């Protein structure tokens, strides 16, 4: 019955931006606007310089925008003409209260709540997509509960995103699965087979999950959970091989030859980060806590508590090979970024790698591709011990010009094809390189011979 | 089956109180071994009353033999808990030839020391106490 | 230089070295196999129409091949003589007490294995460990065989841990994901390796089979045995959050099974998983590593076995809350004890634990299973047996004046039942707890027939 012609998502972030973007490439005939608080972001996606990377991404925003994916800083002229609102906004951890450093603040999705009801008037629906939802469609439906119009019927729905950044693109054009949960009223029907039909212009019908909005957001935190516990859980076992003269990947790969357990996401790493799993299972174990679920909080507390062993782990194995001293030394960083192909550094393990040393006193030298310096600056500062301690370097052969050891934090494809023969050259003896993603395996023998002294996660 | 030489607290008396011997004995009965214990001096019925809590433990666990060939016949193991002259004297050719293989020596008492090598030529794994 | 296997010998005739030796001689008729056990009842029924476990599709396979290729035997000393490769496939019992008490495995028999084939052998040959949950296994047995030596033998010492899964064992076996062989990196083991992949690339594809050493065999083993019990406590755990939020953990399990990353096997929530793999194999994983100064890591996996005792409890207190906290005298049938469908085998079964904790409340338990033999279910519970426990010829039996029936084990007549005829004959409120979630879309038709049903994950 109802067609959705014009979409606003508010959040023109990792989520919103390339959501929206393909959204506009796969349905020419709905006007797709994406609208942000942050004019300096939405500049950028209106410039040939996009605000985040993601490979495929410009192809993407440039065959669509001024077409029928445009991007503005006026929010309420979107919403007032849009028939589908999303709400794609970041939540934050709270600093402080109860649930300080665990829950998540709902206070940016309320605003947004309030100003939809602000600026709507007649039939509209509101969808809530992010990659951790805790108690959003909820929020949202309090707030609309409570403010209501004459004529103004806004329907509430469901629909988590489970693109993962620097694969964003062909995630979004091809997912597993797409899931939509919404009341399960007429109403609240007709508002989820809207949605589903703006979705089957690319996706497979057979591949649209439909459910309440509970449902839907409880899935995507167990989904999140369960990928975050495979890798501490292949992790834990990368301490065990360490201890007993075993290889974590070929362990990996005996594992994920059984058709139950799959062989994805069994890659052993310094440690997983991204805005994604660990806000998730604090917020599963603080939501378990508050249900008076205390066996549950504690199982999925340990994914956590081993991601920091793995994290605290390699940086003292680190500070041991150079024998408890770290003070005045240069070391090289490769890699800030929390995976590869982004320049997003949310709770990348490259932070606490680096906070690990810089409380040693060392010198560091981080070199990211992508990672913009002002970010690393950022991310390192509480200030004057980043002064001290931190230099950005804009090539990897200055970041271990002199250095004492070299640590991988990232698995940027580039870092295997370094010239590690001119490295050693110009590197103190004896110079370490310390693999925190396994991505110089088989190089092993040439890097020795080289004279490095190589140390890598899951092997020792 | 394991070798218990040395029982007193220390060597040249029969006195056993608070000896080392006793606590050992009680570890390896709590994992089911058959003990056969030789001490020169202390009477057989101290021993009993020491790995006591009549005791149906010790009648299942424990053996007290009149020499040390018989303590070690068919052992996995000698432990050496007192330091009695003796035990560096004894023929461990005949020991190890009655033991069963892997054949341990547990030097509790670094009594042994200096027979190390004697002893690994004849195929015995020693292990003492402060050494590898 | 290489050997050739002409003639196999297992030792132990159990869920593992029977149905393994029976796929081998179906699929190598040219090799000799010779199942050997200490316990002679079995070893008679293995030459029976009537074989000592149940397993779909064994029988066939046994009376394909016994006595042409395949021989079960209690002369275990001239099967060791005459073979070429001896498989040691014994129970690995849990210390009961001392260092480890209730959680790590005792090695007593693998150690006497290995003796006797030390006194039973000349020449060469290759022996290999092969069970669900190997231990320090083959550490164990190479200690042995250093230490007693001969003139002339030569033992190998192999790794090759057994996958199958009881109820599908034959399938499993006949088409594994994989294969994994461990041996020494010398040349003496990378001979005994190729012997040992030669006899399964009979029927296994080359590129499933892995060779590596043997510790790092058994600890891929460790670890794989882990990461699937992991995967059900943690859709258990999500049951719990269902239950207390209006979700549905089925509907919540296909969303994240749909994740191609994730994988959709092994998440079906459930009164908590049994057998003598998971259990045993996170005990032994946490031991290993308090042993090794790993407390980060054993606390992690312990946390596998806290929830799965969590999500045992949890169901039981539910039934007992149902029928408002007092069972003394009231009858209860408990349908399923078995540790899965499709096998008669109990070990670690849930059922025990959920029936123990009735018992302690002093519920008459009404027990049918149609595999499980009575002899053991009364072993298995036990004065508080002679007077709680009945065991129920037929599941109608069990139900009739019961308060509760208990669903504990998924076999497929449990969805066929009656239950119009079941709720005649119960006192009312009548109440079905489906532990296994089998009576899945019956919900409506038991509602009106007058059953109170509750289902994990679900409320
Ligand atoms: O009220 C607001 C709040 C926020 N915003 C904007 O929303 C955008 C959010 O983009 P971000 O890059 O910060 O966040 P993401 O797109 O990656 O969201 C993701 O990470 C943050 C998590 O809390 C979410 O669960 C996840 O989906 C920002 O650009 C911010 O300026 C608004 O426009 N209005
Ligand atoms: O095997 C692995 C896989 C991933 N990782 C690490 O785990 C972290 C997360 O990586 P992901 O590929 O999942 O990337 P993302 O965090 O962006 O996406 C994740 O959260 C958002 C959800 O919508 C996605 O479905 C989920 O994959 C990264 O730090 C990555 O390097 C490993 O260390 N080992
Ligand atoms: O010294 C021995 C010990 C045991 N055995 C026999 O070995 C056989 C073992 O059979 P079981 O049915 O008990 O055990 P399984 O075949 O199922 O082994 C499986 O579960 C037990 C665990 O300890 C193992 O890790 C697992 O592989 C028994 O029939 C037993 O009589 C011997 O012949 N000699
Ligand atoms: O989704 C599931 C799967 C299994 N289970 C339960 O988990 C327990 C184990 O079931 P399995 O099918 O794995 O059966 P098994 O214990 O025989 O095999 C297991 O251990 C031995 C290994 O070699 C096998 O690879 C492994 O599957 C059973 O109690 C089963 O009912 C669930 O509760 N939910």
């Amino acid at each position: 019955m109802f067609e959705i012609k014009k979409i606003c998502c508010i959040g023109a972030g990792y989520v919103g931006g390339p959501t929206c973007s393909v959204i506009a490439h796969m349905c020419p005939e709905i006007r797709v606007t994406v609208v942000d608080v942050n004019e300096s972001r939405i500049n950028a996606w209106n410039s040939p310089t996009l605000p985040i990377y993601e490979p495929g991404l410009k192809e993407v925003v440039e065959s669509c925008r001024g077409k029928n994916l445009f991007f503005s800083t006026n929010i309420d002229d979107a919403i007032k003409e849009a028939d589908l609102v999303f709400i794609s906004v970041n939540t934050p951890t709270k600093t402080y209260g109860m649930g300080k450093g665990r829950a998540a603040d709902l206070k940016y999705i309320e605003a947004c709540a309030r100003r939809i009801v602000q600026n709507s008037n007649g039939y509209k629906i509101v969808t809530e997509k992010s990659t951790v939802p805790v108690r959003a469609a909820e929020s949202i439906r309090r707030i609309f509960d409570a403010n209501t119009k004459p004529n103004l019927n806004l329907q509430v729905l469901s629909n988590p995103e489970f693109l993962a950044e620097g694969t964003a693109i062909k995630d979004l054009k091809n997912p597993d699965r797409v899931l939509i949960g919404g009341d399960e009223t007429p109403e609240g029907q007709r508002a989820v087979q809207a949605l589903c039909a703006v979705y089957e212009h690319w996706v497979p019908r057979e591949k649209i999950l439909t459910t309440n909005t509970w449902s839907s957001e409880l899935s995507k935190l167990a989904a999140n959970a369960f990928l975050a516990q495979r890798i501490s859980s292949i992790n834990s076992i990368s301490a065990l091989c360490e201890a007993t003269g075993a290889d974590v990947e070929e362990v990996a790969t005996a594992i994920g030859m059984d058709q139950r357990i799959g062989n994805k996401f069994l890659k052993a790493s310094v440690g997983f980060g991204g805005s994604c799993f660990q806000k998730d299972v604090l917020n599963l174990v603080y939501l378990c806590e508050a249900l008076n679920l205390p066996e549950v909080a504690r199982y999925w507390q340990q994914v956590i508590d081993m991601n920091d062993y793995q994290r605290r782990r390699f940086a003292s194995r680190i500070i041991d090979s150079l024998f408890n001293t770290v003070t005045d030394k240069k070391i090289a960083i490769l890699g800030f970024a929390f995976k590869k192909d982004t320049g997003d550094t949310r709770e990348s393990s490259s932070i606490y790698i680096s906070k690990y040393l810089m409380d040693e006193g060392a010198h560091l030298h981080i070199y990211d591709p992508k990672v913009p310096r002002e970010q690393i600056v950022v991310d390192l500062s509480h200030d004057d011990q980043v002064s001290r301690l931190v230099t950005i370097s804009k090539d990897p052969y200055e970041a271990c010009d002199g250095a004492h050891a070299v640590v991988i934090c990232t698995e940027w494809d580039m870092f295997k094809e370094l010239d590690y023969e001119r490295i050693h050259k110009k590197m103190l003896k004896p110079a370490f390189i310390f693999d925190g993603r396994r991505v110089l395996d088989g190089l092993h023998n040439e890097l020795q011979t080289i004279g490095f002294q190589i140390e890598t996660i899951g092997k020792k | 089956k394991i070798a218990i030489l040395g029982f007193a607290f220390k060597k040249d008396t029969g006195d056993t109180r608070e000896s080392s011997s006793i606590y050992i004995s009680k570890y390896l009965m709590d994992e089911g071994a058959h003990l056969h214990i030789y001490d020169p001096k202390v009477p057989r019925e101290q021993i009993v009353v020491d790995l006591s809590h009549e005791d149906d433990q010790v009648s299942r666990l424990v053996t007290i033999s009149k020499d040390p060939y018989e303590a070690c016949d068919g052992a996995h193991a000698v432990v050496i808990c007192t330091e009695w002259d003796m035990f560096k004297e004894l023929d461990y050719e005949r020991i190890h030839k009655k033991m069963l293989k892997p054949a341990f020596i547990f030097d509790g008492r670094r009594v042994l020391d200096g027979l190390h090598n004697e002893l690994q030529t004849i195929g015995f794994q020693i292990e003492t106490i402060g050494k590898k």
